């Protein structure tokens, strides 16, 4: 039994050398033997490789004391309803020197903003991991050829994550405490927010007491909605999943039956004003 | 498309560091909260007859060591994320570690915790017999 978290997205056809994988399963045929590895003297190590690893398929049900949760329940969800943003990603296809992974293109807010990211990924390589431009393509299909121009409209991670942060303090710091992020199929959303998201224990604001949901690399410090100029990093958000809630078909038919005045215009942004739409309505009425 | 390189035993506990600000922390912290160390590291099948020496180029365990690949006993390869150190490259990937037998149940934990000496590079506590 083996999990989709960290697949090895590259095209080549043999395995890692025992002191270059990262697990045991990513160790090259020739090593293997009665459940374990060998070292072959005269089969070295490869110092050239690029290996893009997938980060679809992350599952946030830790239990660590003085951790919050990311996922919370739909009754804390209503008590913080002032904290909702909608949240959906449209994705692009790895290609050509990898295959078989999503990164994320346009990320899409009830706010109405949509940002548009260089297709960027996780590569593998002898000495760490490369957080890179790959290369990628718009998903196969005609209702995705929006997408095409946006393959180079893109702007790099460090820029993207930056204004997320100034988006949601502009957005929430006079309405909560908080962020919860209104999802419908989350696996993409929270594959996305590794992008863009940092987890920890609940810490204060530098410059005042109110709690940190905010975090700078550059300077190591935390910051409120009221404080976080320049702060890179989303800190411990919270999120649920109405797909969840037992819906029994697609996002915009649950959302049409109690609403009329958010057409489809099949872009990120819109399905998050759809779920987080949703949400109240069906929490609320 | 894709070759698998990971179990779900692992998923929990690689997602929660792979979200960390601080990985180690949260590793530790992780481990004390009763959660089940990494699992799924590259084993080695040697004669036990080596130097005992902590990282080598070959596998080097003694009778009280086991060896393992170095990438697979690093928190920092396994979730794919930062080294800490300056240079951001891994001292692990690329060789081998030798883990005591007693510890060799959470090796990622064992090498995020001990230190090798310079001296005589062996593990301090483990087979170190300097002062
Ligand atoms: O030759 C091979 N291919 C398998 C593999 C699994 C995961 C990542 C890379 C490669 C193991 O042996
Ligand atoms: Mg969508
Ligand atoms: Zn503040
Ligand atoms: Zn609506
Ligand atoms: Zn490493
Ligand atoms: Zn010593």
């Amino acid at each position: 039994n083996v999990t989709g978290l960290f697949k090895d997205c590259s095209k080549v056809i043999t395995g890692l050398h025992p002191t270059q994988a990262p697990t045991h399963l990513s160790v090259d045929t020739k090593f293997k033997t009665e459940g374990l590895c060998v070292d072959i003297p005269g089969i070295p190590k490869d110092m050239t490789y690029r290996r893009l690893i997938s980060m679809m398929g992350f599952k946030m049900n830790y239990q660590v004391n003085g951790y919050p949760n990311m996922f919370i329940t739909r009754e804390e969800a209503i008590r913080h309803v002032r904290a909702w943003i909608g949240f959906d990603v449209e994705g692009c296809h790895a290609t050509r020197e990898a295959v078989g992974t999503n990164l994320p293109l346009q990320l899409g807010f009830s706010t109405g903003v949509n940002l548009v990211a260089v297709p960027t990924g996780y590569v593998d390589t002898p000495n760490n991991t490369d957080f890179s431009r790959v290369s990628a393509k718009p998903p196969p299909g005609d209702q995705f050829k929006h997408l095409i121009p946006l393959m180079y409209k893109g702007l790099p991670w460090n820029v993207v994550r930056i204004k997320i942060v100034q988006m949601l303090s502009d957005t929430l710091k006079n309405l909560s405490d908080r962020v919860v992020f209104v999802l419908w199929a989350h696996g993409f959303e929270l594959t996305s927010m590794k992008y863009f998201v940092k987890i920890g224990p609940e810490r204060t604001c530098c410059l005042c007491d109110r709690r940190a949901t905010c975090f700078s690399t550059a300077s190591d410090t935390y910051a409120c909605w009221h404080h976080s100029i320049g702060f890179d990093y989303v800190y411990n958000p919270f999120m649920i999943d109405v797909q969840q809630w037992g819906f029994t078909g697609n996002l915009q038919s649950n959302h049409d039956l109690y609403c009329q005045v958010h057409g489809n215009a099949h872009v990120a942004s819109c399905d998050a004003i759809m779920t987080r739409c949703l949400a109240v309505h069906e929490c609320f009425v | 498309a894709g070759n698998a390189t990971e179990v779900p035993a692992n998923s929990t506990v690689l997602s929660f560091c792979a979200f960390a600000v601080d990985a180690a922390k949260a590793y530790k912290d992780y481990l004390a909260s009763g959660g089940q160390p990494i699992t799924n590291c590259v084993k080695m099948l040697c004669t036990h007859t080596g130097t005992g020496q902590a990282i080598t180029v070959t596998p080097e365990a003694n009778m009280d060591q086991e060896s393992f690949g170095g990438a697979s006993c690093c928190l920092y390869c396994r979730c794919h994320i930062d080294h800490p150190n300056p240079k951001g490259f891994c001292d692990l990937k690329g060789k081998y570690v030798q883990i005591p037998t007693t510890c060799a149940n959470d090796p990622v934990g064992f090498t995020l915790k001990n230190t090798v000496c310079t001296v005589c590079g062996m593990w301090k506590g483990y087979g170190c017999s300097c002062d």
